[PDB]
């Protein structure tokens, strides 16, 4: 019943459990494949987007913070720089609190996905974000953004990502 | 089972155009089941692309 | 082994491609009363399913309906056939 | 004759007005999201000089 993972770090067996319940039809059946880990690759967003440009197909975002918490997102595009916010609402926020809980699309925007040099960013709804990323893959925040409606996905606000991962279906 | 989707305009508001169908159809005649189907306000483009798209 | 999750993904695919199908007629629909009616869009989408033995009453029904408005017919039409397995 | 260019003068004049509320509605659409991206870009950007200045 639990899925194929050609290897882990982030994540054990209960964390795979929960997720696997929730990930849309079009992922489900397909083993899952590291696109990239900064416990693998080193840490940086260049890399980061580097690894993830010759995908074609959904990512899974998993997240630890310098507190342990686990959390991070589900997107339906691979995380790529781009002009203006992409993707579609099957993309959901989640984190494990320790209770695992997960946002999906409120209806409200489309403000999904955006990737620039210097970040990575999901949500919107004025100066708000779900989740952002710095350059360097250190610092990151968390609020709650009007996309998923999301509580804050670490501890903290502001936090410093202690590893991350990028998992592909293929 | 087979369906046949058609479409036509409203005579002054939509709801008129599918009572005059389902009477006819359904109620009078018993010639088929019927209901509305739910088309949401997609974006017309422009009459040239259009005609592309069909 | 291979057989259990190879029901599964058939499945789970066989909705995603109906469901794929149904949207690509919801479009037809659209598109083709854009270019056939005014621009103004107010048409009224309606799904049929005909009794059995019943064919032509019907044509002649919605013939009998329709003709002002003027294979081809005098409203948009497409058919669905549910009948996959032939 | 004058009937149908009656018709082709009314459908041209509905596609032009059509075309122009959907582009109105495109560029309102952009200027919402960028505002976002704009202001939540240039937030973040000097708060983050600013916990590191502390």
């Amino acid at each position: 019943l639990p899925i194929l993972q050609s290897h882990s770090a982030l994540l054990e067996n209960m964390h795979i459990e929960q997720l696997a319940r929730r990930l849309p039809a079009r992922v489900q059946g397909y083993p899952w494949r590291l696109a990239y880990s900064t416990l693998e690759h080193g840490t940086s967003l260049k890399t980061l987007y580097r690894k993830s440009a010759s995908l074609d197909s959904p990512v899974l975002l998993v997240i630890k913070d310098m507190d342990n918490q686990i959390f991070g997102a589900y997107a339906t595009h691979p995380f790529r720089f781009s002009d203006h916010y992409y993707g579609t609402g099957e993309t959901f926020l989640y984190t494990f609190s320790p209770n695992f809980k997960v946002f999906k699309w409120s209806g409200e925007n489309s403000y999904f996905i955006n990737g620039d040099i210097s970040s990575l960013e999901l949500g919107g709804g004025g100066g708000r974000f779900g989740l952002w990323l710095d350059a360097d893959l250190y610092h990151g925040r968390s609020n709650s953004c009007s996309t998923f409606n999301n509580d804050i996905l670490s501890k903290k606000e502001d936090f410093i990502v202690q590893d991350l991962e990028v998992w592909t279906f293929e | 089972t087979e369906f046949w989707l058609i479409s036509a305009p409203g005579e002054k508001t939509c709801q008129q155009t599918w009572e005059k169908l389902h009477a006819a159809t359904t109620k009078n005649n018993n010639l088929a089941v019927s209901s509305k189907f739910n088309i949401p306000d997609l974006k017309v483009g422009t009459l040239d692309v259009l005609v592309g798209l069909s | 082994k291979q057989f259990g999750p190879l029901v599964r993904w058939l499945k789970v695919n066989f909705s995603e491609a109906f469901i794929a199908w149904i949207h690509i007629k919801a479009l037809r629909v659209f598109v083709e009363s854009v270019l056939r009616y005014g621009l103004p869009v107010n048409f009224q989408a309606m799904l049929l399913q005909p009794n059995k033995k019943s064919v032509k009453k019907l044509r002649e029904v919605l013939h009998e309906l329709y003709k002002h408005l003027d294979e081809y017919y005098p409203y948009v039409y497409y058919k669905i056939d549910c009948n996959l397995l032939e | 004759s004058d009937a149908d260019v009656q018709k082709q003068i009314k459908h041209m004049m509905a596609f032009i007005e059509q075309e122009a509320n959907e582009k109105a509605e495109e560029i309102d659409a952009k200027a919402e999201e960028e505002f976002n991206i704009e202001k939540g870009r240039l937030v973040q950007t000097q708060r983050l000089k600013i916990m590191e200045y502390y």
